[PDB]
């Protein structure tokens, strides 16, 4: 019958695609880097604290100027902070309480946010009277907005519990492209640096690679045992790390189409919530659910450092485009900055 | 359930199968490469002292 | 202290949900309440030119139904027609069905003006006022004022301390009645105080709990001829009724002082009493105790029926028991297992009236103080009547004192209407009887018993307020005044903040309003904060500050009603064994916050649970 051949074919295609990869497994990344010098211990200290959110922090994002960032909280607000000075440039009260994500358009001029409202809302940062108007409410998704990132001031890519991601013309609020493919709520997404690709991690325990302009999935990496809460590109654009509920991080190379390295220990059982590389990509920072960020050596995979500080889950983090600092939000209602 | 679904999936898997892969060792090498090439310009790795670091003991900002 | 203070308009957020919860915000429900009507009316006439003329008309129509004559009517009906129907037809802004408009036009030119001439118009005005005009009224702040008065009403708890009590003006086995002013609004009332102790010792818990239920049945409708109830309440030793004030004393006393009454004088009392019965009888209540001591005078001489302890409700099951005063009870009353309805009062009306003409009950002869003597004389003996009586007076008494129900005037299928058209009353015009226009004939001037909490349960659902009464009491005294004084006290503060921005707008806020959380109980610390309930969090603030604290729905484990200083509070149990307590400024606030916080956290907790990023992972 018709399906049973198509099911037959998909099975014997996955088997084929498995072997294609096993054919490139001549070496481990571990072997290949067995020769280089450790990074030693990385001690980072808390240069700033950002207090102001009245409840859990769920997400944050640096402005490209490595100075400003936006946070989003259970307290139904976006704050934009001057990280240098702890100065709330804007508090922004939202229209739904249930926010989950936020983004800072690379230009400085808009921020976006969204959550269980199922809408991405663009806030304009200086209008006529330099007030903070809402500019659009990109409605179209049929599930909670889980992450979103601006390409520029006119386009934005979102991800959702409706198992899809999507591309939007901000100007007309049009859902330009949609990326079906995932079979589980989509959780984090990350834009390639050239911005013609992006990856997404989801609850089906897979990450996918997508072509912005073609609207198709190029590749699918698997092998996490559980939900994938977060994801981030290696700065060169060829590999990305994912963090899972299964207590590991994993580096995947695009070009070898596979996993390269697993970051984990027996001591660690708590799930991962966010990831980000340092500038050179040598350091993989991951936020865990035991209130620590662990710092990892990407190339060797030994735990090089810990950013202990917060008293509850670390919900989110990021490194600044210039490489100076790491930000970290938590359920304890603070952000903290670290060199 | 649906015929056109099974079809679209297979087309995907074909797409995914026909890409040019590369030896793990090559890609791994290329990463390590990048990581050296820029360890010079990465403040979390090579500690750049307080004068250039906007956070440490500073207070002079726009 | 002792006058009414209205809550602040902030109260609108809370009450409006409290009422929406009860289908209480219809046009239909608000229009039918005195205070509602009043506020609604202000709105239309003064604030909304689109509907002014619609109500003006409604009222000009209203007054026309009170007009006494057909020459006063045809005169008015032209003016009304000319002024509110006609002129609008000529400019084509008369939005009413032509079946309604010609139903009127037809009768005017054919000179037939019953008081129900404009009845299809009322109807249609109400259709026009419902919903759309009604909408702008909810949005209007007259509806703010409505919620304010409504909050007061729904928070009425009375004690003996809300009235100044005066002279004792009533006595019975089980308590006494005092006259009194209600400080609140200045109104004079009677206060009946039954003592529970005297009740238990004499076993009369039923025959007192009854008196209340009965007063409920009757006290709507504003009867000029019954002693009605505006409130009941209690304290531990006493039950208490607030009743219409009658300080003329009863007929049983006035009989002795005046001696017998003429027919003409007696006619008056009988007239009022009838109407009094009528009212009761339409509400399916037999009085039963009807006699001179149960009829009181006011200061002017007009009378009313009082003490409805023996009155019962035949609306469901008719009575068979021999319960009334010996000498006035009918035949069918006397024989046990023999049922009876309203029929019974008419016989007693009979006997009572003999008594006002004659000195004694018809059956109480030989000064007999023995009961079984009358028992039997009433059932057996047909009744003989002084030939000093006029014959139409006979015609009446004969009809009333019929031992056969099927032959008794009052009982023959039209209730009271028959009695009124006895030839004894041919000289009277009952519209005038009912407006009390006829001049009245007479114008006046130890225990060792214990009380178990098993007995306070007996008197549990006793406290009561008749809303229609309260709103009237208010309407006719302080309502206009208090609205003014408030209008000023609010207009100060709004003009003055010029802090204007409103924090709940533009958001997903469920509800907001005042409450006082508890700090350190040992310091009787209650901070009074403004709260905002959002679907996931409960924020609150003090002054000159947006909310700087909060409590999240997901950390709340249970919400319970708990008394602290017997002053009922909300106790929230928090996740980390912690506790959070709130006192709100009125019964209905509590009820609503308890509902909404309960619904809020129940949902949020269940929704969060289904989101990986927000859910917990034990
Ligand atoms: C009309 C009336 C009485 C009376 O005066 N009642 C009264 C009521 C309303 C008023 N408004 N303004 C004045 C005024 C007066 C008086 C009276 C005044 C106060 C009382 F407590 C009782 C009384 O207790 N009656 C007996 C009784 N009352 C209630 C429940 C009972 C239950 C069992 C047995 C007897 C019961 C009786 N004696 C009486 O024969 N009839
Ligand atoms: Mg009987």
């Amino acid at each position: 019958s018709e399906l049973d051949q198509l099911r037959q074919e998909a099975e014997q295609l996955k088997n084929q695609i498995r072997d294609a990869r096993k054919a490139c497994a001549d070496a481990t990344l571990s072997q290949i880097t067995n020769n280089i010098d450790p990074v030693g211990r990385i001690q980072m200290r808390t240069r700033r604290t950002l207090r102001g959110h009245l409840a859990k922090i769920y997400a944050m994002h640096w402005g490209t100027d490595s100075r400003l960032l936006v946070s989003a909280s259970q307290d139904g607000k976006l704050i934009i902070w001057d990280s240098y000075t702890t100065n709330k440039v804007h508090a922004i009260p939202l229209r739904s309480s249930w926010v989950m994500t936020c983004a800072y358009a690379p230009s400085g001029n808009y921020v976006a946010c969204g959550g269980l409202d199922n809408i991405c809302s663009i806030y304009n940062l200086k209008t006529r009277e330099g007030n903070v108007r809402v500019s659009r409410e990109l409605a179209g998704h049929t599930g909670y907005l889980s992450c979103c990132r601006f390409l520029d001031d006119n386009q934005i890519v979102t991800s959702s519990g409706d198992t899809t991601c999507a591309l939007w013309d901000i100007e007309t609020g049009q859902q330009t492209t949609t990326f079906t493919g995932h079979t589980g709520d989509v959780m984090s997404l990350s834009l390639a640096p050239d911005t013609r690709l992006f990856v997404s991690g989801a609850c089906d325990a897979s990450a996918k690679l997508w072509d912005v302009r073609e609207g198709m999935c190029r590749q699918t990496f698997t092998g996490h045992e559980s939900d994938i809460n977060a994801i981030c590109f290696f700065p060169n654009g060829n590999a990305f790390a994912t963090g899972s509920d299964d207590a590991t991080c994993r580096l995947f190379d695009l070009r070898a189409d596979q996993e390269l390295m697993t970051y984990s220990h027996d001591n660690i059982i708590c799930g991962i919530t966010s990831v980000s590389f340092s500038k050179s990509g040598r350091l993989l920072l991951a936020g865990y659910d035991d209130f620590n960020c662990n710092v990892w050596d990407a190339l060797k995979a030994d735990r090089a450092g810990v950013l202990a500080g917060h008293d509850n889950r670390v919900s989110c983090l990021g490194v600044t485009d210039d490489g100076m600092a790491v930000a970290t939000g938590s359920w304890d209602s603070f952000l903290k900055i670290w060199n | 359930a649906s015929i056109a679904q099974a079809r679209k999936l297979v087309e995907q898997l074909k797409m995914e199968a026909n890409i040019d892969r590369i030896k793990v060792s090559k890609a791994a090498a290329d990463l390590m490469a990048y990581c050296e090439a820029h360890a010079k310009e990465d403040p979390l790795l090579t500690p750049v002292p307080a004068s250039e670091n906007p956070f440490r003991e500073k207070k002079f900002f726009s | 202290s002792k006058k009414i203070l209205l809550p602040e308009p902030s109260i609108r957020s809370v009450m409006q949900k409290y009422l929406e919860d009860r289908g209480e915000v219809t046009f239909e429900k608000i229009f039918s309440q005195k205070l509602g009507y009043l506020l609604f009316r202000d709105f239309c006439l003064n604030h909304l030119e689109e509907a002014r003329p619609l109500v003006e008309f409604y009222e000009e129509i209203k007054k026309y139904e009170k007009l006494e004559t057909e020459e006063e009517r045809v005169a008015r009906s032209r003016e009304i027609f000319d002024s509110y129907i006609m002129k609008e037809l000529l400019a084509c802004s008369h939005p009413f069905s032509k079946s309604a408009t010609e139903h009127v036009q037809g009768h005017l030119g054919k000179k037939q003006v019953p008081p129900d001439l404009f009845q299809p118009y009322i109807e249609e005005i109400c259709q026009n006022l419902r919903g759309d005009v009604f909408q702008k009224f909810i949005e209007s702040d007259k509806f703010t004022r409505f919620c304010q008065w409504k909050n007061v009403e729904l928070n009425i708890h009375l004690t003996m301390n809300d009235f100044s009590v005066h002279r004792i003006i009533g006595r019975g086995g089980f308590g006494e009645v005092y006259g009194c002013r209600k400080a609140d609004t200045g109104k004079m009332y009677a206060m009946k105080c039954l003592d529970k102790k005297r009740i238990k010792m004499k076993q009369g818990e039923t025959l007192a709990l009854n008196e209340r239920i009965m007063l409920s049945l009757v006290s709507t409708g504003d009867c000029p001829f019954i002693v009605c109830m505006s409130y009941a309440f209690h304290t531990p030793d006493k039950l208490s009724f607030i009743l219409d004030l009658m300080n003329g004393g009863d007929l049983h006393y006035h009989l002795s002082q005046h001696g017998v009454f003429s027919e003409a004088d007696m006619r008056f009392y009988a007239a009022e009493i009838i109407l009094g019965l009528e009212h009761m009888h339409n509400r399916f209540v037999v009085y039963r105790d009807l006699k001179p001591a149960n009829i009181l005078l006011d200061e002017h001489g007009h009378v009313r029926i009082s003490d409805l302890g023996l009155a019962c409700d035949f609306s469901k099951k008719k009575p068979h028991a021999s319960v009334g005063t010996h000498g006035y009870m009918a035949p069918e009353v006397l024989q046990k297992g023999v049922a009876y309805d309203s029929s019974a009062d008419w016989f007693s009306l009979g006997c009572m009236l003999f008594k006002l003409l004659r000195g004694h009950s018809p059956f109480r002869q030989h000064k007999t103080k023995d009961k079984h003597e009358i028992d039997r004389m009433t059932l057996t003996m047909a009744v003989e009547l002084p030939d000093s009586f006029s014959p139409e007076l006979r015609s009446l008494l004969e009809g009333l004192l019929q031992r056969d129900v099927n032959r008794r005037l009052g009982c023959l299928g039209r209730g009271a209407q028959e009695v009124k058209e006895s030839p004894f009353f041919r000289s009277l015009d009952w519209q005038m009887v009912f407006l009390q226009k006829y001049p009245p004939p007479l114008i006046p001037p130890t225990k060792g018993i214990k009380l178990l909490d098993s007995d306070q349960e007996l008197y549990r659902n006793f406290p009561l307020t008749i809303s229609e009464r309260w709103q009237q009491e208010v309407a006719e005294t302080v309502f206009d005044t208090i609205n003014a004084e408030t209008d000023r006290l609010e207009a100060r503060k709004k003009a003055k903040n010029k802090h204007e921005e409103d924090y709940a707008l533009g958001k997903d806020c469920i509800m907001h309003g005042y409450m006082s959380k508890m700090g350190n109980p040992f310091l009787t610390q209650w901070q009074r904060r403004y709260f905002y309930l959002f679907p996931n969090r409960l924020e609150w603030r003090g002054e000159g500050e947006a909310p700087q604290s909060l409590l999240t729905m997901e950390e709340i484990q249970s919400v319970e009603e708990t008394q602290i200083k017997e002053r009922k509070c909300l106790l929230l149990k928090i996740r980390g064994g912690k506790q959070f307590i709130l006192q709100c400024d009125s019964d209905p606030e509590l009820v609503q916050w308890k509902k909404e916080l309960r619904d809020a956290y129940r949902e949020a907790q269940q929704l969060v649970q289904r989101v990986p990023k927000m859910k917990n992972k034990p």
